[PDB]
C-alpha cells in the first residue's frame, strides 16, 4: 500500500574496524578496514596506501579477523555480521579479475538466547584449530577450523562466570587455551580454561584465579617468547603469566580509560594504545624474562575506534568520531586525513550559490572532532568545518546569510570554584560572545552555546553561553505572526543532578541583525521544550507530555492558544499543512489536526508498538516514515476513506525494512538540478557517516522492480553467500519479517556494473531498455 | 512497628494448611486457549499477584474439581462494565493452594492463586450448565535491550559493566549513556527510559512506605518488579484496565512513577471530592506492599490499602476480631461522612504492647486516586 | 441489642432488616 524507494547516495565513512597481514599474496603487505556494511583493502606501500579493491556486503561487519591455517599459502579472513551470519573468504586474482570467494558460511544465531552486554566477541586460536565467539551470557560457542565445515557448524560450552568483560587465546600454549576477565560478587577477576575438542568441554586452566582491579576492561594477548597476557583498566596495567606478576600504575592515563590497541612489534616488545580523549600511548615491555613494563605518551590523534601498524614508524588511526588518519611516529606527525561524516546528529537543505542545486549542511563529530560538513554533487564534493566542540541542531537564515548552530563544550571544574575549557573551541574563540540573564573537583560539565556563522567565510560571528545547568534541545528559524524579521528560537531544559524528569525549561527568541545577537523575548514554562516547529505562522512547541501552540502578539511576545495533553512523551515534532506528527522513544506514534475553525486539537489516529524509535518525518497527507530499533525503518498509513472509526482512527503498519543505519536526522529536499516516476524527496543522515534518500513511488513501478530484484538476486554474487531477502528482513531480538513496500536502490542501480551476459539473463521475460531505466533513476541523487 | 509483614501474606484467616501446588502451566506467547471464567470475581488481576477465594456456589466447586486434576489454570476477566459483563482483557490465575469444608452440610472451598499471564479476550461463551468459557489470546511481554545497544561502539562495549549512592548514580550515567552524544538526545533522557534507573526511583518511594531492604524482598527482574508494583498501587478500574494493557516492562514502571508523583491524594470514588487521605501516609503493612488483595467469610474480595491516617469517616458498629486479616487487631466498618459508601475498615490493636496501636484498611473498589489543584485525569506511557 | 443482621460484603452488624436493606443499596451505587 506504501510503495518507497530507498538508496544510499553517501557510502558510511566511520570506521568501525581494521586489521593487518598478508590477505592478497605472502608478499603484498594488507591493511583491511571495515565501515559497517563495506570493506575496503589496500597494500601498505613505502609511499602510502594502494587502493586494490572494495566491496559491499549483506551484513553488519561485527568481527574481522585475519588467519592463517597450516598449509595455505596466505592468511584467510573471517567475518561475522550483526545477524550471527558467519563466512571465511579468500582473495583470487586471475590477471585483472580481482573476486572474493566464499570458502565457507552458515548462521550461528542460537533460537534461544540473551545477548550479551559486552556485545559479540570474536577470537582466532593463534595455532588456527578453531574459532571462539561470545555471543550469549554463559555459552561459549566453538567453530572447527575444518576443510569439511564448509557449513560452519559449531557446538556451545557451558560457562558458570556470567558476566563475561574481555577473552583472548593464549600464545605458547600446547592446549586451545582461552584467559578472561569477567566480574562477581566478590569483585572482578581473571580466570583461565582449556578447550577440548575430543571432550567438546573446558577442562582446569594453567594459572589459578588472580583476583584484579574493580575497573579491568580490555585483555590483550602476548606473543611468544614472552607468553600470558596484560590486563588493562582505568587505573592499573598487569601481566600475569602463571608464576610471573607485574603491575605498575601510571598516573598519566588515570584522565581517561584505554579502549582500543594493536601490536607493533610481532614478538610483544612494543604496543599502540588509545584512549577516550583521542591521546596515543605507547607500551613497551623490557626483556628471556620480562624485566619491567613501560607507558610513554606519544601524543594526540582523532578519537580512535581502532588502531594499526604499518611499518616504518607509519601508522593507521581508524577513527568513528572525527576522520579517519594516517601518521608518522618519530619515538606524532599527521600524514593524510579521510573525511568522516559520522557521526550525523541533525542537518539541513541549503541552496547557497546556484538556487537550484541543492547542499546539504550537517553536523558531524564530537568533543574535539565536532565538525560541520558541506555537501554538494560535481562524485561527492565535501567541505570540512572544524569546530572543537559536539554540535547539535543546525538551521539557515536567508534574510541574514547565516547559519544557527547548538553547541556544547566539556569544561572541568577548578579548585577556586569556576570553571575552565580543555581546549580552544569555536565558543571560546567567538569574534563576538555573550551570556543570558542569569537566575537560580575534577568533574566534567557540559556548557552550551549557540553559534552564529557567516555562509560564505564560515567564521564564529556570534557565540551565545547559556544559563547554567540548562540544556537547549530544539532550534527552529522561522518569521512569526505579521513580523517580516526572522528569528532564531531556541528551546532548552533545566538539568539538575537531583531531579530525573525536568521541572523547568525556556523558549526564548533572538535576532541576528547587522552583526549582533539580541535577546528579543523569553517564556517560561514547565517542563523540557524538546522539540519545536512552523506551524503557518505560528510557533508549536512540546513540553513534556503537552504539545503548545504559540501566537507571535504585536507587543512582541508569545501567547499560548491551546493545548493538548498527551497519552505519551512528546519527543519528536513533524508538520504539514494542518497535520501535525507526534513521537516517543518507543515508538509510539500519534496524530494531530490543529481545527482553525474550532482553535483546538483533535487526535486523528494512533499505534502503540513498543521499540526504540531513533527520528521521524512526513512523507505526505497519507504517508509517514519512521526509523526504529535494530536499523530498521517503518512507514505508517492512514485511511481518511475508512467506513469506521475504529478504522481511521488506526495506523497501519504498512512498510517494514532492515536499514542497517541508525538514522538520526531526516530532511526535504534534493542535492540534483531541479515525467519523473520519483515524486518526493526525502534526506537522511546516520552515525556511521552514510546518507541516504527515499522517495515515493507507482504501483506499476513498484511492481517491476520487486521482480527485478528477486531476479537480481538470483544472479549477483553476494559476500558471503548470504541471502540478500534475509539481509533487508525486518530484525529484533523477538520477531523477524521481510521486506514490505520498499525497493533496495542499491541494488537495484548494481544492474549496471554486471557483465553484459548476466545483463541478459535478468531481463529474459531488452538489456538496454533497463539501462535507460537504471540511469533515469540514479539522476535523483 | 513491631507486627510481622509476614502474617498477612500467609493468609491465616483461612484456616488450617491447604494442599499445595508447584508445578507451573505457561502457554505460549499469542497462543489461543479456552479457558473458564469465575462468575463471581469481579476484581482485575495482575500477573504476580496472590488472590484468595471462598467459594459457596456447587458450580464453582465443581468447577475447582475440575480443574485440580487438569492444568489448574482458570481465568479472570477484567470488566469494563460490570453489569453488562463486557470484558476486553483479562488476567489466567493458577491455583497454587486448595482445601475443601464440608462445614454446616454446604460445600465450602477455600482456594488462594496466583497471576500468571495477560491475555486479549477473542470470544465468550456461555455453556447450558451455566459456567461460562472463553476463547482467548495471550498478551505477549514485549522485552526489549538497552537503549544504548544498537549505538554503543565495539570500542566502550567492554565499559558498559559496572562494580555515596548518588556518586554512584552519576558514575553510572556518565558511563553507560557515554554513546548517547552520538544521538539526537542526551544523557538524561535515557535515563528516563532505563529499567535500572526506573527501579531505583521506585525503590526510593518504597522505602518511605517500609523499612524492608530490596536486597531481597523487591525482584530484580524488571518484568516481575514492574507486575509487583502495579499490584500494589491503590488505583480505579480503568486505570487498572490501561496499565494492564502495556506490553513493556519500561512503560508499565514509567506509568508507575509518574502516578507516583502526580496521584498524592486519594478521595472517596462515590463522592470525587471528599478527601479520605494521601500518599504520605501510606504505609506497608505486608510483604507485597501496602495494598493487597484479602476474601471476606462471604467470597468478596477486597484490595485492600493500610494507611496510618485517614478522616471524613464515621464508625459502624463496634471492633470485632472475628475472620480479621491483620492477627491481632479489630475492625470496625467505616463509611463516607458524606456519601455513607463503604471505604474499608478501622484496625486496632488488641493488646497495648503493639505497635502501631491502630491503622486504616481500605477498599480499592471504593477510592479514587486524585492530581491536587485544577486538571484532568491522565497517565504517561 | 445484639444486631443479628450483618452486611455480606463488608459486615456492617445491624439491629433492623430495614437499616441492612438500606446499607446494602450504598454498595451499588
Ligand atoms: C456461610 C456463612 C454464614 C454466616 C457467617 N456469619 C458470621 O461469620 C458472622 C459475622 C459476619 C456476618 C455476615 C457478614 C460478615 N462479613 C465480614 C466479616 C469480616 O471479618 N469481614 C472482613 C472485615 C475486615 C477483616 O479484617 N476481615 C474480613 O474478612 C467481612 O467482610 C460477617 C459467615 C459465613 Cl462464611
Ligand atoms: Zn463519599
Ligand atoms: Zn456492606
Amino acid at each position: 500500500m506504501s510503495y518507497n524507494y530507498v538508496v544510499t547516495a553517501q557510502k558510511p565513512t566511520a570506521v568501525n574496524g581494521c586489521v593487518t597481514g598478508h590477505f592478497t599474496s605472502a608478499e603484498d603487505l594488507n591493511l583491511l578496514i571495515a565501515k559497517n556494511t563495506r570493506l575496503e583493502i589496500y597494500v601498505v606501500t613505502a609511499e602510502g596506501l594502494r587502493p586494490v579493491k572494495e566491496v559491499g556486503m549483506y551484513g553488519k561487519i561485527a568481527v574481522m579477523e585475519l588467519f592463517r591455517p597450516k598449509g595455505e599459502s596466505k592468511d584467510l579472513l573471517f567475518i561475522l555480521t550483526a545477524k550471527y551470519n558467519a563466512c571465511i573468504l579468500e582473495y583470487k586474482q586471475s590477471g585483472e579479475s580481482i573476486d572474493i570467494i566464499t570458502r565457507a558460511h552458515g548462521n550461528v544465531q542460537d533460537r534461544i538466547g540473551r545477548p550479551s552486554e559486552t556485545g559479540i566477541i570474536g577470537i582466532i586460536d593463534p595455532e588456527c584449530r578453531m574459532i571462539g565467539l561470545r555471543l550469549y551470557d554463559g555459552l561459549f560457542k566453538v567453530i572447527p577450523l575444518d576443510r569439511d565445515n564448509k557449513e560452519l557448524k559449531a557446538f556451545n560450552i557451558r560457562l558458570e562466570e556470567l558476566h563475561v568483560i574481555d577473552v583472548k587465546f593464549l600464545y605458547g600454549c600446547q592446549a586451545p587455551t582461552i584467559c578472561f576477565v569477567y566480574q562477581d560478587p566478590q569483585g572482578r577477576h581473571v580466570k583461565t580454561y582449556e578447550v577440548s575438542l575430543r571432550e567438546k568441554e573446558f577442562n582446569k586452566g594453567p594459572w589459578k584465579q588472580e583476583n584484579v582491579e574493580a575497573e579491568a576492561s580490555m585483555v590483550i594477548a602476548v606473543p611468544e617468547p614472552f607468553g600470558g597476557a596484560i590486563i588493562i583498566g582505568q587505573e592499573s596495567i598487569t601481566y600475569h603469566n602463571g608464576d610471573k606478576y607485574l603491575a605498575i600504575a601510571p598516573p598519566i592515563i588515570k584522565q581517561s580509560t584505554i579502549v582500543c590497541h594493536n601490536r607493533v612489534d610481532p614478538n610483544g616488545s612494543r604496543y599502540l594504545l588509545g584512549d577516550m580523549e583521542g591521546r596515543l600511548f605507547m607500551l613497551l615491555l623490557e626483556k628471556v624474562t620480562l624485566k619491567d613494563l613501560r607507558v610513554e605518551l606519544l601524543g594526540e590523534t582523532s578519537i580512535a575506534e581502532c588502531l594499526t601498524y604499518l611499518d616504518n614508524g607509519v601508522v593507521f588511526v581508524g577513527s568513528r568520531l572525527g576522520d579517519s588518519q594516517l601518521v608518522k611516529l618519530n619515538v606524532v606527525v599527521a600524514m593524510e586525513t579521510f573525511t568522516n561524516l559520522g557521526p550525523i546528529v541533525d542537518m539541513c537543505v541549503v541552496d547557497l550559490e546556484r538556487q537550484g542545486q541543492g547542499q546539504l549542511v550537517t553536523c558531524s563529530g564530537a568533543f574535539k572532532e565536532g565538525s560541520l560538513r558541506i555537501i554538494r554533487n560535481g562524485k561527492l564534493h565535501i567541505r570540512t568545518v572544524p569546530l572543537y566542540e559536539s554540535p547539535r541542531k543546525i538551521c539557515y537564515q536567508e534574510v541574514s546569510q547565516c547559519f544557527g548552530v547548538l553547541s556544547s563544550r566539556i569544561e572541568v571544574q577548578d579548585t577556586s570554584g569556576g570553571t575552565t575549557a580543555l581546549r580552544p573551541s569555536a565558543s571560546t574563540q567567538a569574534l563576538s560572545s555573550s551570556v543570558s540573564s542569569s537566575k537560580l573537583f575534577g568533574e566534567e560539565v557540559e556548557v552550551h552555546n549557540l553559534l552564529i556563522i557567516d555562509q560564505h567565510t564560515f567564521e564564529v560571528l556570534h557565540a551565545h553561553q547559556f544559563l547554567q545547568n540548562e540544556y537547549a534541545l530544539s532550534l527552529v528559524s522561522c518569521k512569526l505572526g505579521k513580523d517580516p524579521n526572522t528569528y532564531f528560537i531556541v528551546g532548552t531544559a533545566m538539568v539538575y543532578p537531583e531531579e530525573a524528569e525536568p521541572k523547568q525549561g525556556r523558549i526564548v527568541v533572538f535576532q541576528y541583525s547587522d552583526g549582533k545577537l539580541q535577546t528579543v523575548a523569553e517564556k517560561e514554562v514547565k517542563g523540557a521544550v524538546y522539540s519545536m516547529v512552523e506551524f503557518n505562522g505560528k510557533l508549536l512547541a512540546s513540553i513534556n507530555s503537552t504539545v503548545r501552540l504559540y501566537e507571535w502578539t504585536t507587543e512582541k511576545e508569545l501567547r499560548t492558544e491551546c493545548n493538548h495533553y498527551n497519552n505519551i512523551m512528546a519527543l519528536y515534532l513533524k508538520t504539514k499543512g494542518d497535520f501535525i506528527l507526534v513521537g516517543d522513544l518507543m515508538r509510539s506514534v500519534l496524530l494531530l489536526a490543529y481545527k482553525p475553525m474550532e482553535g483546538n486539537f483533535e487526535e486523528i489516529a494512533r499505534d502503540f508498538n513498543p521499540n526504540w524509535m531513533s527520528a521521524v518525518e512526513i512523507l505526505d497527507d497519507d504517508n509517514f516514515l519512521g526509523a526504529e530499533n535494530a536499523f530498521n525503518l517503518f512507514v505508517c498509513q492512514k485511511d481518511s476513506a475508512a467506513t469506521t472509526d475504529e478504522e481511521r482512527q488506526h495506523l497501519q503498519e504498512v512498510g517494514l525494512f532492515h536499514l542497517g543505519e541508525f538514522v538520526n536526522v531526516f530532511c526535504h529536499g534534493s542535492l540534483v538540478m531541479q515525467s519523473t516516476p520519483t515524486q518526493g524527496s526525502v534526506l537522511f543522515g546516520t552515525v556511521n557517516g552514510m546518507i541516504g534518500l527515499v522517495t515515493s513511488l507507482s504501483e506499476s513501478w513498484y511492481n517491476l522492480l520487486l521482480d527485478m530484484q528477486n531476479r537480481l538476486n538470483k544472479v549477483i554474487k553476494s559476500v558471503g553467500k548470504i541471502e540478500h531477502s534475509f539481509w533487508r528482513s525486518f530484525h529484533t531480538e523477538r520477531k523477524t519479517e521481510p521486506a514490505t513496500g520498499f525497493i533496495d536502490g542499491d541494488l537495484i542501480e548494481s544492474f549496471l556494473d554486471i557483465s553484459r551476459p548476466k545483463m541478459q539473463e535478468v531481463v529474459a521475460n531488452t538489456a538496454d531498455d533497463l539501462i535507460k531505466v537504471v540511469e533515469e533513476l540514479t539522476r535523483i541523487h | 512497628i513491631n507486627f510481622d509483614t509476614s502474617l498477612p501474606t500467609s493468609h491465616t484467616y483461612l484456616g488450617a494448611d491447604m494442599e499445595e501446588f508447584h508445578g507451573r502451566t505457561l502457554h505460549d506467547d499469542d497462543s489461543c486457549q479456552v479457558i473458564p471464567v469465575l462468575p463471581q470475581v469481579m476484581m482485575i488481576l495482575i500477573p504476580g499477584q496472590t488472590l484468595p477465594l471462598q467459594l459457596f456456589h456447587p458450580q464453582e466447586v465443581s468447577m475447582v474439581r475440575n480443574l485440580i486434576q487438569k492444568d489448574r489454570t482458570f481465568a479472570v476477566l477484567a470488566y469494563s462494565n460490570v453489569q453488562e459483563r463486557e470484558a476486553q482483557f483479562g488476567t489466567t490465575a493458577e491455583i497454587y493452594a486448595y482445601r475443601e469444608e464440608q462445614d454446616f452440610g454446604i460445600e465450602i472451598v477455600k482456594v488462594k492463586a496466583i497471576g500468571r499471564q495477560r491475555f486479549k479476550v477473542l470470544e465468550l461463551r456461555t455453556q447450558s450448565d451455566g459456567i461460562q468459557q472463553a476463547k482467548v489470546q495471550i498478551l505477549p511481554e514485549c522485552v526489549l535491550p538497552s537503549t544504548m545497544s544498537a549505538v554503543q561502539l565495539e570500542s566502550l562495549n567492554k565499559c558498559q559493566i559496572f562494580p555515596c549512592s548518588y556518586k554512584w548514580w552519576q558514575k553510572y550515567q556518565k558511563r553507560k549513556f557515554h554513546c548517547a552524544n552520538l544521538t539526537s538526545w542526551p544523557r538524561w533522557l535515557y535515563s528516563l527510559y532505563d529499567a535500572e534507573t526506573l527501579m531505583d526511583r521506585i525503590k526510593k518511594q518504597l522505602r518511605e512506605w517500609d523499612e524492608n531492604l530490596k536486597d531481597d524482598s523487591l525482584p530484580s527482574n524488571p518484568i516481575d518488579f514492574s507486575y509487583r508494583v502495579a499490584a500494589c498501587l491503590p488505583i480505579d478500574d480503568v486505570l487498572r484496565i490501561q496499565l494492564l494493557k502495556i506490553g513493556s516492562a519500561i512503560q508499565r514502571l514509567r506509568c508507575e512513577l509518574d502516578i507516583m508523583n502526580k496521584c498524592t491524594s486519594l478521595c472517596c470514588k462515590q463522592c470525587q471530592e471528599t478527601e479520605i487521605t494521601t500518599k504520605n501516609e501510606i504505609f506497608s503493612l505486608s510483604l507485597c506492599g501496602p495494598m493487597a488483595a484479602y476474601v471476606n467469610p462471604h467470597g468478596y474480595v477486597h484490595e485492600t490499602l493500610t494507611v496510618y491516617k485517614a478522616c471524613n469517616l464515621n464508625l459502624i458498629g463496634r471492633p470485632s476480631t472475628e475472620h480479621s486479616w491483620f492477627p491481632g487487631y479489630a475492625w470496625t466498618v467505616a463509611q463516607c461522612k458524606i456519601c455513607a459508601s463503604h471505604i474499608g475498615w478501622k484496625f486496632t490493636a488488641t493488646k497495648k504492647d503493639m505497635s502501631p496501636q491502630k491503622f486504616w484498611g481500605l477498599t480499592r473498589s471504593a477510592l479514587l486516586p486524585t492530581i491536587p489543584d485544577t486538571e484532568d485525569e491522565i497517565s504517561p506511557d | 441489642g445484639e444486631r443479628p443482621f450483618h452486611c455480606n460484603q463488608c459486615g456492617a452488624s445491624f439491629t433492623q432488616k430495614g437499616n441492612l436493606l438500606r446499607h446494602i443499596k450504598l454498595h451499588s451505587g
